[PDB]
RNA sequence: ACACCAUGG
RNA sequence: AGCGUGUGCCUACCCUACGCCGGCAGGCGCGGGUAACCCGUUGAACCCCAUUCGUGAUGGGGAUCGGGGAUUGCAAUUAUUCCCCAUGAACGAGGAAUUCCCAGUAAGUGCGGGUCAUAAGCUUGCGUUGAUUAAGUCCCUGCCCUUUGUACACACCGCCCG
RNA sequence: AGCAGAGUGGCGCAGCGGAAGCGUGCUGGGCCCAUAACCCAGAGGUCGAUGGAUCGAAACCAUCCUCUGCUACCA
């Protein structure tokens, strides 16, 4: 049924109409499954259709209800980024902002030489885990001369 | 593994094959309509289901992990 | 501090407030821009004797002379969270042998002071030794 | 109707 | 379902019902229990019955990492533990080797006690679903008893020749 | 200078166009109370260089270079 175009091409980030519309827009870095269930549900979309059943009068509703969350009622303990640092923001970081921020953050560690900048400048483990036995990552070491 | 490319939804001629096979299939379960034809798998659920509402076939069990369905309990 | 574009001017402060004002806002007005943990400390508020620290911090900023800081004012407390009154004071921070010196910046605003000095050296490896594998075993 | 099987801070 | 535990002398902390508040962790308010008396008729998980997915490292897997919110505590940074949005690595049944097991047993599955201000991928007990294969042998690794041989007795991981 | 042979994993080599392995060495596992022997896996490649043919080569052709054996031994 209506064998038409499917290839989507939402912003940065090639989507595939093969696929439901709430497990589509996941490729999207960001957008989860928790996450878009809700953005779809807010948009009062159809839930079983795919990806590539949306005409181009949904697929922009859908995206900039993505972008503005807070407009269209949905809720601050849901957003990828709360309080935002540096700006008192709340956001969701969509597509490529996400590691412009992630990198800003590691930066701004690293400036002050904080413990968590240290640690990942020398690329080993931030949280408090064990490096003695896991990681292991370079060569084997001989020990006969 | 491997690569299938089957079918999300029906075109003219996989939709009229599917309809020239209700007299030929003794067994018919979603697995072997995929095996058949090239098909998402969850596609021939529904096209199974809307041939069940036209008559055309004869529903032998529903199960949660099986359906089964035979051509119109004859021959 | 010569923090230009980032902190105060142009494109960001804390959680957008400004230093200016985080000097004069009371510490329950303060302690809603804050984390969660620091929020916790401050509202369990046991500062102690981690008051009297205020008191060498501060009052080491008048007996400086102007266009210069303040010297050291060494202490073995790594728990301290950092208020913005602390920002420009030179500190010395116990690491267990040595008081490693660190020039607080307005980006420091809410970490721990133990967070700025750091209590091992980071390793560079020698050649492993005898009992290192099942490979090595014999001597006569 | 019998492959190999050495040595000991 | 079954085995349990529950207010502590020094030692200051126990198990929780039910109403309200909050998405959640959690908070406030009032009661019961020193216990076959209250939590508790212990509404456990796997299993059972219906939806969506469709052989694609995929909606399998959940490492690593960013941002936020709670609680215990005198103090959480080298993230104690817990919750939420996000990032989404190896891994497609495992080389030479090698461990444990005979019937309510192997394995799957959850629940208690111990340590415990906070807290189990550990261990110690309990139930729940519940097979395939054997009724043998001395081949491999060892053990017991008799006969036999020995240059061993620190006892074959021995002794000893050029 | 010439003839002949060779140029491939640290080293010896195999590889008659549908294209990278063998034997040894090296490192780590296994086996054993332990060491050698023995078993396993891993690491390490401009197939001498340069062009050409071929749908395609390390291989075929042409030029050059580098080793080895044998005579030539040459103002
Ligand atoms: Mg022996
Ligand atoms: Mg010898
Ligand atoms: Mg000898
Ligand atoms: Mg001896
Ligand atoms: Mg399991
Ligand atoms: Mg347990
Ligand atoms: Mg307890
Ligand atoms: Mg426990
Ligand atoms: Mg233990
Ligand atoms: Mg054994
Ligand atoms: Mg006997
Ligand atoms: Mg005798
Ligand atoms: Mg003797
Ligand atoms: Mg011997
Ligand atoms: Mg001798």
């Amino acid at each position: 049924p209506e064998k038409f175009q499917h290839i989507l091409r939402v912003l940065n980030t090639n989507i595939d109409g093969r696929r439901k519309i709430a497990f589509a827009i996941t490729a999207i870095k960001g957008v989860g499954r928790r996450y878009a269930h809700v953005v779809l549900r807010k948009a009062d979309i159809d839930l079983t259709k795919r990806a590539g059943e949306l005409t181009e009068d949904e697929v922009e509703r859908v995206i900039t209800i993505m972008q503005n969350p807070r407009q269209y009622k949905i809720p601050d303990w849901f957003l990828n980024r709360q309080k935002d640092v540096k700006d008192g923001k709340y956001s969701q970081v969509l597509a490529n902002g996400l590691d412009n921020k992630l990198r800003e953050d590691l930066e701004r560690l690293k400036k002050i030489r904080a413990h968590r900048g240290l640690r990942h400048f020398w690329g080993l483990r931030v949280r408090g885990q064990h490096t003695k036995t896991t990681g292991r990552r370079g060569r084997t070491v001989g020990v006969s001369k | 593994r491997d690569k299938l490319n089957n079918l999300v939804l029906f075109d003219k001629a996989t939709y009229d094959k599917l309809c020239k096979e209700v007299p030929n299939y003794k067994l018919i379960t979603p697995a072997v309509v995929s095996e058949r034809l090239k098909i998402r798998g969850s596609l021939a659920r529904a096209a199974l289901q809307e041939l069940l509402s036209k008559g055309l076939i004869k529903l032998v069990s529903k199960h949660r992990a099986q359906v089964i369905y035979t051509r119109n309990t004859k021959g | 501090v010569e923090q230009k574009k980032k902190r105060t001017f142009r494109k960001f402060t804390y959680r957008g407030v400004d230093l200016d004002q985080l000097l004069d806002m009371s510490y329950e007005q303060l302690m809603q821009l804050y984390s969660a943990r620091q929020r916790r400390r401050l509202s369990r508020g046991l500062r102690r004797k981690q008051h009297s620290l205020l008191k060498r911090l501060r009052k080491a900023k008048k007996e400086a002379p102007p266009m210069e800081k303040p010297e050291v004012v060494k202490t073995h407390l790594r728990d301290m969270i950092i208020l913005p009154e602390m920002v420009g004071s030179m500190v010395g921070v116990y690491n267990g042998k040595t008081f490693n010196q660190v020039e607080i910046k307005p980006e420091m605003i809410g970490h721990y002071l133990g967070e700025f000095s750091i209590t091992y050296k980071p390793v560079k490896h020698g050649r492993p030794g005898i009992g290192a594998t099942h490979s090595s075993r014999f001597i006569p």
